[PDB]
């Protein structure tokens, strides 16, 4: 398998990528804003199907990981949970996401400013965690670790959601924003060495082909 | 967020 | 496998990481200056294996390519070759190349400051094409084309030996020096689809279990 | 040059 040494420098370029990401939906979406739509769209259903019932995951609490400005918590979490945590390790990001949240704002517990390869979960005490199109920005190496301490962040019959980009074949490192494309066989890997189990896997439907494929993982 | 193909 | 993007980063934090290297021996062996003698003299042995006498590759030119300051062409290249051409990114190296390679500098054809990936050997014009512990630093594609042109460049019966660290299974990015270290398998298929066969290769002897091990190809 | 191995876990 592959290996990166010298994650000083990984995730150093990351954070000089990021400080020149505008902090709107254009920028977290990197300029494939009209994506933004179909994404909570798709989103929305798939979390319905673990959330809500008898032995599924409650809608007490729930943690947006790499939350940027809050996308995802505004169209998809806040809707449906009672409280939300953002954690993100770009300060200027969670600043704004008090802005871009509106109203669903009132129901933000706290901002976390975190790396999450520094992050440790508050244990048993989320319903959800969502974590979306930041995975890539974690090695394998701190990626498993995180798994293992979102996992017991969870409360009973708690989930984990992770959705991100999945080449279809063979990894891809981009050294211009510090992220790895993994494929569906190293990422499943990693899901099972942290002790994680697939509940539900969906791929995004409605995005062009010349992106790469967009999965969405239910874990526990 | 989403990225292009090769 | 992997694909790397933005090879820009790449090779510029390569140009970083040099500019902080002594023009010295132990600066070219990464301070491993106590593994310079059997590199060399197993460098020398291998060399006689495929030069001189018909069908083999002549002595009259040889390329000296990330020659740094030129270790190899003062210790291997310069005793057996009628003149030799040493190219290399960095300025400050090929200026000590010039005291450096002292005894022997009159058959120093030139010193070419360029980067692998943007140099084209002329046509026809070497005997031999010396790689060693810089095909690390050209990506997958710009390694795989820049031993295609190596190939143009090669006299009749002329041959490229290439010299580098071999990881025992998987590849190794690192991005503090930029390089990535890649495995036999990696390392054959890019030679096979740059038109090239193994004439022949050994491992290096002599070295430390702590190290990566170093294999030696003669390609044509 | 030469680099240390690295480790497999
Ligand atoms: N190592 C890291 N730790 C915490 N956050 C990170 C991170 N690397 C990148 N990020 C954050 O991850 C986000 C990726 S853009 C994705 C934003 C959000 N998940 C959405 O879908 O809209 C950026 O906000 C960036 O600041
Ligand atoms: N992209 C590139 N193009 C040309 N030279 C490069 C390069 N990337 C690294 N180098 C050079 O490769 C050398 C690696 S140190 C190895 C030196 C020499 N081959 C020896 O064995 O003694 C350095 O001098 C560095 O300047
Ligand atoms: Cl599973
Ligand atoms: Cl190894
Ligand atoms: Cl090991």
């Amino acid at each position: 398998h592959m290996v990166i040494n010298g994650e000083m420098q990984f995730y150093a370029r990351a954070k000089l990528f990021y400080q020149e990401v505008p902090a709107t939906e254009e920028g977290m979406m990197g300029n494939f804003i009209e994506l933004s739509s179909p994404d909570i769209q798709a989103s929305q259903k798939f979390l319905r199907k673990f959330v809500g019932g008898p032995g599924r995951a409650g809608t007490d609490c729930a943690l947006d990981c790499g939350s940027g400005i809050g996308r995802v918590s505004k169209h998809v979490l806040l809707p449906v949970f009672n409280s939300v945590e953002l954690v993100d390790m770009m300060e200027s990001f969670l600043l704004e996401a008090q802005n871009y949240l509106q109203v669903k704002g009132d129901k933000v517990e706290s901002y976390h400013c975190y790396s999450l390869q520094e992050f440790t979960p508050p244990f048993r005490r989320y319903d959800v965690i969502w974590i979306q199109w930041v995975s890539g920005h974690l090695t394998d190496k701190d990626l498993l670790a995180f798994l293992s301490r979102c996992r017991d962040g969870l409360k009973e019959n708690g989930i984990i959601i992770l959705k991100d980009n999945v080449a279809r074949e063979g990894c891809i490192l981009d050294l211009s924003d510090s992220s790895v494309t993994r494929d569906m066989d190293i990422l499943r890997s990693l899901i099972r060495k942290s002790g994680l189990v697939v509940l539900g896997q969906e791929k995004q439907d409605g995005f062009p082909e010349q992106c790469i494929p967009v999965w969405m993982f239910a874990l526990h | 967020g989403p990225k292009r193909r090769q």
